């Protein structure tokens, strides 16, 4: 009977396990088990060679990035309330400048740890968790929460700036618009496809441009990468609506430079003309910035559950929620490195920064990784 | 249906609605007079030459 | 079971299962033509064809539908008299079908509603076809039918004799007085609205039934 | 141009003249070259042209057309959990059938909304693929593939604005399950929207009943996660701060029952407010009121919310309505049966004031019936005064009457065959009979069962039994025993309440009786009559006509009469014998009749059956053996054979048997093992307890269009007969029933499949608790 | 009989002592119509006769009865108000 009722259409698997130039790690200092595959829009932090990781589950370190051996370490993970002994449950990346670690709680209730220690430096129960990233500039938490709300919160205290609505979908359509301090400007994309450009110093709408007609009526994705999150060069936003239809679009207006609707893009990096980016089948390909007119492509990726691809060792780096990180030859395409450092995979994106690869992996969290 | 001693051979099919009479009318006295059909029982009161029951065609 | 065939060479095998009394593939042939031909000519007399397969066979649920499929395919047609006669006939199977007439057992008190629902389409056939022979037929069901529902009501208005609810006697002869002018149902239901006047103590009212119950005696 | 005539190539399922006027230049008319491309999507406007090419010679127009008409099969792959008439809905939704018009264009359209319906259904990973298969002249098969790969499942929910209680504990009030574990199964985890938005209203009572008059939800959003199953929720509410119930302040019409409305508004000033009570307490009123005759008893109650204080006061608008609703009622689907039958099962006279109570009492009365399958009815409020309305009671009947078969002794073998027959509600009278008896070479049973219910209309239910068992026990006629049993007993129905009622009857009974076997316990029996006969010979003969006063009492609180959900029914029922009867003595016994429902949906039921019976002698006699209780095999207990458990026979060495086969029919007879010999053979306790355990459940393999026409239930089966006089002395290489501790068990699951003849019950059960040995039948099959 | 069960027994369609307050002899069907509705019985054969009449049985002991006829003309307007209890 039940090996006879299933149903299950098939992702396509992962050939090529390239080792050309031999990856490796550099260390692991794992947090613990992180998100796992509970879903969260949570991301560490690595500032001044300090990896600001932690897990959902509570923990929290602060690993002096040499072999990530712990600077501080506090516990988010609470004991009373109208939940006793509460998780981390964080919603919004790991965030920190100053002494302050600004982290969004599924909790609605955010915080800022001062980065010395992990004592909260100040904390804010804001209206919904935040959707994306906190963005923290300019005297401003840029928060997307739950709500559609471009929260401005002082980043010294938590005093909300303001908290203005832009994108309300039917539901949660799950977007990280992530609002982008860009020239002045408030700019930040839609989970409908509503892209935007606000006043980022005030809340005031530079403009609102449709992009991705949502699902229900115009029916759009729901296992996509989608970095809903925008990218300017300084006069045209480059970035990907709520499915993932690519838009070069004015910064000023929202006038469409070139759109790549065609896309229903997972991932990008807008790495010069070369927009390194994640198509929707798992697989790879390459745009350019003037016009979508793709540079190449490859499909030995394909149907894999993939993070963000990421520019270390000079190479096209990324990994996969599976446990590998794979190393695309940059411009062409090809497996060049592949280091399966877990198999509890990534929810959380590679950091090619400080000379190594930060990521928190879902169970084993805090690889380093080098070749 | 079919049978060996066959008391089973009558099958349906009657015409029991014609088999009948007609009734017998009011003859209610002066002042105790009501209204004798509200229904619809007010036909047009007319035949349409034999054929009944089995007789009745079937197109 | 009904092939693609000709649609002569369906319905004359249909003509043949419906002279061989074999309704079953009788209605089985008719609705593959009428799939594949419901342009076909005779695609109405596939139908009152259909509903002789279906009565014959007792099939009133698919005779439900060909009938008001008849009226949906052309509501004007010489070939009503057949069908309205037939929903009515339709009816008057749904009216009762059971066997506790040789039990010595009557059904005239069991189902009003498709003895109305005949009664409807006998009345709108000797309403609509008085010249068909179907006129003498359906009026002498509508003389069986309107008592039927009379012995019916007799059979409720007994009830509230039976239980002494006299109010409720009286207005369910009420309605039979004023639907009956003939029915011995209504002439036997007449001495007990004097009796449940009587108990009422409308004895007034039930001396005027008297005259009545003398005068309908007369 | 004017066209001579036009070519009507490829039509096929509209007519030439259908095609003609829907071309914008018929024949005949003044041909234009735009009416020649009107003509080209004029005719594709009927959908059922896949071609229109539109040209003349000169004028004489020839319109070159293939047709994509009449869908001749839809034909489905891939579907095997959901129905695929659920998926042909949406192509009824779309217009879309056999025998309707091809259309190409909506293939991915209708393939949309097919993954849309998939999308609303709780997936959304779940392809579909519409296969156009072209079929003879026109016509074409919608092969339909679908490719599914996931439901949605529920996750986890974020619950923010809740500052009082747990998100968890708010959970478990809901539909929403996330949790199945690889060492528990109570169910699925699957999602649905419908179940949120009652989960919404479980919420806004959750804050209602305690005292939150300003608590709101603020905002619902389900995260679509991009995994295809991430079903996580944030939902934003506003707390409330709870108020108090500060007083109520009812108004408008109270109809002069306002003293019983403050009866029905005794509430506590200052009490943490709860709406849900005042969602009931109006309704009472409009119960009052329904009773009251007012059928539309408007009760529009206010929440004076005092912000203030943290308090409501209770603004109540009362409009009643008409004193004497009730007209009368009427009653339908009576279309097989007598509706007297069915209008003296009615508390509401006509002519009344509407009696709610009397309605669905009437409709317990239905409920009560057994036979029926809807109780429903229409309270049509007959336009004109509102003292009419007529109550419209077309309900569904059901199946009546039962035969039970059970037949042996092979079909070549001479006069033995088993019977029995019911036919409860006899021919829509109501009459309830059920008739057995049998012709057999064993014996020449005779049996009746007859029961007017109503011969004197308060329920008189006049019920008529009777018996003749001309047993014999073949060995040649006699020479085991020779018995015949004969006799009758009338009862009727005595109204304790109108779910209260008694039994009281008189049984003649006679029994005549010779060549008995010589064993203990019956002949004890004998000694206890001061008959003491020849205990190793068969010689020895029993006439007796006993004269007994028959009783009974039925508590009745079960909710249908044939299929309940809850409730329980206490149906005593027991005898003594009168003077002048050939032995004194008395039985009493009671079943219990006890529905658990485990949930109140009262899909799974627990059905409480324990049972009891005590039978003795009225000091210095004996109640005799044949009524001794006998149990096992489909009995109280499954699994075993019938009437096999309790006490067991001892016999006497029989030197005479009045015959004995060569060694047959061993009972210690004439022919070998003539010795004080115990049988295996149950012979029954004057004291009985056994039960049966019983459990509904659901399965999900039925359709429930016919499910709930199926009861399945696993059990675990025990009970104990045993003889409270049975002795040590008499039985001492032989076991003890003077103990009640004789407990024998069989478990397992019942099952009922109501044919078109209703229920018939196969059982299976298995012994793991076996007090002294019984025989056994694993799995029995009834009726 | 000896039986003091009896079930009860009710019939509606009355009035209150209020309610033949609400009309006068004199006045119209719609008049009643409008204070008391109508009852559930009028004179059919002839003239406006509005019968308000209350049946009960108790439950073997007594029986009870309301009766209240009230004889308008054929225009409607009251003629005649009766009230009559049991016996």
């Amino acid at each position: 009977l039940f090996n006879s009722e299933e149903d299950v259409v098939k992702m396509s698997p992962l050939p090529t396990v390239e080792n050309q130039f031999t990856p490796t790690t550099a260390w692991s200092t794992s947090v613990g088990s992180g998100i796992g595959n509970f879903y969260s829009n949570l991301h560490p932090a690595l500032a001044d060679n300090v990896v600001y990781a932690a897990d959902r589950a509570g923990l929290v370190k602060a690993l002096n990035a040499d072999d990530g051996k712990e600077i501080w370490s506090v516990s988010l993970a609470e004991k009373d309330g109208w939940f006793s002994k509460e998780p981390a449950l964080l919603s919004g990346g790991v965030t920190v400048s100053g002494g302050h670690v600004y982290i969004g709680s599924e909790k609605a209730q955010v915080y800022a740890l001062n980065t010395s220690d992990g004592t909260v430096a100040w904390q804010t129960k804001v209206a919904g968790e935040a959707l994306s990233r906190p963005v923290v500039s300019d005297g401003l938490v840029l928060i997307h929460t739950s709500n559609g709300q471009l929260q401005a919160l002082n980043e010294a205290d938590g005093a909300v700036k303001w908290t203005v609505n832009l994108d309300m979908p039917s539901l949660s359509l799950r977007g990280e618009s992530a609002p982008t301090t860009a020239f002045g400007a408030a700019v930040v994309g839609g989970d409908n496809g509503r892209v935007s450009a606000v006043l980022m110093e005030q809340g005031q709408m530079i403009w609102q441009q449709r992009i991705s007609q949502a699902t229900g009526s115009t029916e759009i994705d729901r296992l996509s990468d989608v970095d809903t999150t925008p990218v300017v060069v300084n006069g045209v936003v480059f970035a990907l609506a709520y499915n993932g239809n690519l838009t070069a679009l004015d910064l000023r207006s929202g006038q469409i430079m070139w759109k790549r609707e065609l896309g229903s893009v997972n991932d990008f990096i807008v790495d010069g003309n070369r927009i390194y980016l994640v198509d929707q089948n798992d697989r790879v390909m390459a745009l350019t910035i003037d016009g979508g007119v793709t540079l190449w492509t490859q499909s030995d990726l394909l149907h894999r559950l993939l993070t963000s691809p990421v520019l270390y060792n000079g190479n096209l780096v990324v990994g996969d929620s599976e446990g590998y990180l794979h190393w695309i030859n940059v411009e062409d395409g090809r497996f060049v490195a592949q280091q399966k450092v877990d198999s509890s995979g990534f929810q959380t994106e590679p950091v090619a920064a400080d000379g190594k690869l930060l990521i928190q992996a879902k169970d084993g969290t805090v690889y380093s990784i080098t070749r | 249906c079919s049978s060996d001693s066959r008391y089973k051979r009558q099958v349906s099919g009657d015409e029991a609605y014609l088999e009948a009479a007609p009734l017998a009318e009011l003859h209610a006295p002066a002042g105790m007079i009501l209204p004798v059909t509200s229904g619809d029982y007010a036909i047009p009161v007319t035949n349409g030459s034999g054929a009944v029951g089995k007789a009745l065609d079937i197109r | 079971e009904v092939p693609d065939n000709p649609p002569n060479e369906i319905y004359a095998t249909a003509q043949q299962k419906l002279q061989d009394g074999n309704w079953r593939q009788a209605i089985t042939q008719l609705e593959a033509l009428d799939n594949r031909y419901p342009f076909g000519p005779y695609s109405q007399q596939v139908q009152l064809d259909l509903i002789y397969a279906y009565y014959k066979n007792a099939d009133l649920p698919l005779a439900q539908a060909a009938i008001d499929r008849f009226i949906r395919l052309n509501p004007t047609h010489p070939n009503i008299d057949y069908v309205m006669y037939m929903r009515g006939l339709t009816n008057m199977a749904l009216d009762d079908s059971a066997l506790q007439g040789f039990f010595g057992v009557d059904r005239s008190d069991r189902d009003p509603q498709h003895a109305r629902a005949a009664f409807s389409d006998f009345s709108k056939l000797v309403r609509g076809y008085p010249n068909s022979q179907y006129t003498t037929d359906a009026t002498k069901r509508l003389v069986f039918l309107k008592d039927r529902l009379a012995k019916y009501e007799y059979s409720v208005a007994e009830y509230y004799t039976e239980r002494g609810a006299w109010v409720a006697v009286v207005n369910r002869v009420e309605g039979m007085l004023r639907d009956y002018p003939d029915t011995q149902a209504t002439r036997d239901a007449l001495p007990l609205m004097e009796n449940a006047y009587r108990q009422m103590q409308m004895n007034a009212q039930a001396e005027k039934v008297a005259k009545i119950i003398a005068a309908n005696s007369s | 141009f004017v066209v001579k005539d036009i070519h009507f190539e490829g039509l096929q399922r509209v007519a030439v003249g259908a095609a003609l006027l829907s071309m914008p230049v018929r024949t005949g008319d003044t041909v234009n070259d735009e009416d020649i491309s009107n003509t080209i999507r004029a005719l594709f406007a009927t959908g059922n042209f896949e071609d229109v090419r539109v040209l003349r010679d000169g004028d004489t127009l020839l319109v070159q057309v293939k047709e994509r008409p009449t869908i001749a099969s839809i034909t489905f792959s891939g579907n095997k959990s959901v129905k695929d008439d659920m998926l042909k809905q949406n192509l009824e939704a779309s217009g879309v059938r056999v025998g309707e018009s091809l259309d190409r264009t909506t293939i991915a359209d209708i393939e949309k909304g097919l993954e849309d319906f998939y999308y609303s259904v709780g997936k959304y990973s779940a392809s579909v693929k519409a296969v156009v298969t072209p079929l003879p002249r026109n016509r074409v098969d919608l092969k339909l593939v679908f490719q599914e790969g996931v439901s949605a499942e529920i996750q986890q929910i974020n619950i923010v604005g809740n500052h009082a209680f747990t998100t968890d504990e708010l959970i478990s009030h809901f539909q929403l399950r996330d949790e199945v574990p690889w060492w528990n199964v109570v169910g699925d985890r699957k999602y649905q929207k419908q179940k949120l938005a009652g989960d919404l209203e479980t919420l806004r009572s959750y804050y209602l009943d305690r005292g939150y008059a300003r608590f709101n939800i603020d905002s619902t959003q389900v995260s679509l996660t991009p995994d295809k199953k991430g079903i996580y929720v944030t939902v934003n509410i506003t707390e409330g701060d709870q108020y108090k119930l500060s007083g109520v302040e009812v108004s408008g019409n109270l109809a002069g029952h306002s003293a019983e409305i403050e009866q029905l508004t005794k509430i506590e000033p200052g009490e943490l407010y709860n709406g849900t009570k005042v969602t009931k307490m109006e309704d009472d009123i409009k119960k009052l009121l329904g009773r009251y005759g007012y059928a539309y008893p408007r009760v529009q109650s206010m929440p004076e919310i005092n912000d203030a204080d943290k308090t409501v006061k209770l603004r109540v608008n009362v409009d009643a309505g008409n004193r004497f609703y009730v007209r009368k009622i009427r009653f339908e689907g009576n279309d097989t049966s007598k509706d007297a039958v069915l209008r003296r099962e009615m508390r509401q006279m006509e002519g009344a004031w509407l009696g709610s109570d009397l309605v669905d009492q009437g409709k317990e009365r239905l409920n009560r019936l057994g036979f029926f399958e809807t109780v429903d009815t229409d309270t049509q409020r007959v336009p004109g005064s509102p003292d009419q309305v007529d109550v419209v009671y077309k309900v569904k009947e059901r199946n009546t009457g039962s035969f039970n078969f059970g037949i042996g002794y092979g079909t070549e073998s001479g006069v033995s065959f088993q019977a029995g027959v019911q036919q409860d509600n006899w021919l829509g009278t109501g009459y309830a009979v059920g008739i057995n008896g049998t012709k057999n070479d064993y014996q020449t049973y005779a049996e009746l069962s007859v029961t007017n219910p109503y011969f004197t209309v308060d329920g008189v239910s006049l019920g008529g039994r009777l018996f003749y068992n001309d047993f014999q026990a073949d060995d040649a006629d006699l020479s085991d025993y020779t018995n015949k049993s004969y006799g009758t007993d009338v009862t009727l129905g005595f109204p304790i309440n109108e779910y209260n009622s008694l039994r009281a009857g008189l049984g003649y009974v006679h029994n005549s009786l010779s060549n008995m076997q010589p064993q203990v316990a019956m002949w004890r029996y004998l000694y206890s009559m001061g008959e003491h006969p020849s205990t190793s010979d068969q010689d020895n003969s029993f006439k007796t006509d006993d004269f007994t006063f028959n009783y009974g009492w039925t508590y009745n609180k079960l909710d249908r009469g044939y299929f309940p959900t809850d409730g329980s029914r206490v149906n005593l029922t027991g005898k003594v014998t009168i003077p002048g009867s050939d032995n004194e003595y008395y039985k009493v016994t009671l079943d219990t009749a006890t529905y658990v429902p485990i949930d109140d949906d009262h899909k799974w039921v627990v059905l409480g059956r324990t049972r009891w019976g005590y039978g003795d002698g009225l000091g210095g006699k004996e109640m005799p053996f044949y009524e001794n209780f006998y149990a096992g095999g489909s009995s109280t207990v499954r699994g075993f054979q019938s009437n096999t458990i309790g006490p067991k026979a001892v016999y006497f060495p029989h030197q005479a048997s009045n015959y004995d086969p060569d060694y047959d029919y061993e009972c210690a007879t004439q022919d070998g093992a003539k010795d004080l010999c115990k049988s295996d053979d149950a012979v029954g306790g004057n004291a009985m307890a056994v039960a049966s355990l019983e459990f509904i459940t659901p399965t999900p393999f039925i359709s429930d269009k016919y499910a709930n026409s199926v009861r399945t239930s696993f059990f675990w089966d025990m009970g104990t007969v045993w003889d409270t006089n049975w002795d040590s002395s008499q039985y001492s290489g032989y076991p003890d029933y003077s103990d009640p501790s004789n407990i024998r068990m069989s478990a397992g699951i019942a099952l009922q499949w109501m044919s078109p003849l209703g229920p018939l019950v196969f059982s299976y059960a298995q012994p793991f608790k076996k007090y002294d040995g019984d025989k056994a039948e694993q799995f029995q099959f009834n009726i | 009989e000896r039986v003091v069960y009896r079930p009860d027994i009710n019939q509606g369609n009355y009035l209150t002592a209020n309610d033949v307050s609400k009309i006068r002899v004199g006045m119209t069907q719609q008049q009643v119509a409008y204070a008391l509705g109508t009852p559930l019985m009028s004179d059919p054969f002839g003239t406006n006769t509005w019968f308000y009449v209350f049946r009960q049985q108790p439950g073997h002991e007594g029986v009870t009865q309301q009766t209240l006829t009230l004889t308008f003309n054929s225009s409607g307007v009251l003629t005649n108000i009766d009230n009559k209890p049991a016996l």
